[PDB]
């Protein structure tokens, strides 16, 4: 499943900003 | 509805009404801007809620009202390294200058030898981002009554010259009633016109940022279609180990509904969703009002929502709960750091 997927991904915790 | 999205003009001519009166408020604090409105020994450091790149957000108690606050605390060498210093600057200048139900007050700010303080509103119920990882999804209802507060909130900005840049779960917080707070002005910069600046967060990011082409307002309507997307689905409509897989997603022009998304909310997100600015909702010659008037939002009263008269969907609990964090105590050097660099902050 799609959430499955998304839950044993490594961005699932806070994602923080692309400051460049 | 798309007759009533190009349609005046009582109730339309009340929301010009409305954000005129607004512009000529933020156009005053935009000119003069509060500064150096409190220090640092006026606070009592309880506890670390957070961070970011440039330091700690903590839990603080004002000692001479005894009102809590969280301070977000930037550490001015940090900024200086990551090239921040006019992104610093938007953020407080725009932050002290705004007023709308939705958007995180700052109420006070200054800077010592070491660090710049912004003195925020402080929300009891944390992160939508906690919650909506916790219970893993909103229903379409939930969705709805927070995306709701979203567009009103971004009508407000877009009217003042506003994008904001950040959307994001981790950037909205829940008060006491369980409305929205917009906090983190990082990004937000004041434009007329296009800009080019690669800034966001990778998953929410609209494919004309990626592609370095310039672009305006209509990237926060991107970014609203991702998070109705991420609250309604439980995960976002592009996502991979690697941001650079994540980009080649949102460039695609394809993109996957779960099956238990509303025809309306496809639909929406569709149209929201959209690579291309002359299809893009939020971009067409009726801006906001073919978003406020779609299907989706047709049980939507804007009005009783921008009064807070709506009963919340969720209300978080309140006592022990909090994340945990080590804790350190504040240095402020004996020297000035970047003065020059931050002298308007
Ligand atoms: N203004 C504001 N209020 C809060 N409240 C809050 C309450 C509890 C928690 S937690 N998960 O239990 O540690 C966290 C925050 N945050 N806040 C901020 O600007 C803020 C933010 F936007 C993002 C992250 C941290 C913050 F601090």
């Amino acid at each position: 499943t799609t959430y499955a997927d998304f839950i044993a991904s490594g961005r699932t915790g806070r994602r923080n900003a692309i400051h460049d | 509805g798309n007759a009533a999205a190009a349609k005046k003009g009582s109730e339309q001519e009340s929301v010009k009404e409305f954000l005129a009166k607004a512009k000529e408020d933020f156009l005053k604090k935009w000119e003069s801007p509060a500064q150096n409105t409190a220090h640092l020994d006026q606070f009592e450091r309880i506890r670390t809620l957070g961070t970011g790149s440039f330091g700690r957000v903590m839990l603080v108690k004002h000692k001479e009202t005894g009102n809590h606050y969280a301070m977000k605390i930037l550490d001015k060498q940090k900024v200086v390294k990551l090239k921040q210093i006019e992104h610093t600057l938007n953020e407080k200048r725009i932050q002290q200058a705004v007023n709308f139900p939705f958007l995180v007050k700052l109420e006070f700010s200054f800077k010592d030898n070491s660090n710049l303080y912004m003195v925020l509103e402080y929300a009891p119920g944390g992160e939508m981002f906690s919650h909506l990882r916790r219970i893993g999804r909103f229903s379409e209802p939930h969705a709805r009554f927070y995306a709701a507060q979203i567009v009103l909130t971004f009508e407000y900005l877009h009217s003042l010259d506003l994008i904001y840049r950040d959307l994001k779960p981790e950037n909205l917080l829940i008060d006491q009633q369980g409305y929205i707070k917009v906090a983190d002005f990082g990004f937000a910069k004041r434009v007329k016109g296009r800009t080019w600046t690669l800034c966001g967060t990778p998953e929410y990011l609209a494919p004309e940022i990626i592609l370095s082409k310039g672009y305006n307002k209509a990237v926060d309507w991107w970014a609203l279609g991702v998070l109705i997307y991420e609250m309604a689905a439980g995960y976002p409509p592009f996502f991979a180990d690697q941001p650079i897989q994540i980009y080649e997603k949102i460039v695609s022009g394809k993109v996957r509904f779960p099956s238990h998304f509303s025809s309306d909310l496809k639909d929406l997100l569709r149209n929201l969703l959209q690579v291309d600015l002359t299809k893009r909702f939020g971009n067409l010659k009726n801006g906001v009002n073919d978003i406020k008037n779609h299907k989706w939002f047709a049980t939507t009263d804007w009005i009783a929502i921008y009064q807070r008269k709506v009963e919340a969907p969720f209300i978080p609990k309140f006592k022990s709960n909090f994340d945990d964090y080590e804790e350190e105590e504040i240095r402020v050097s004996i020297n000035e750091k970047c003065g020059k660099e931050f002298s308007e902050f």
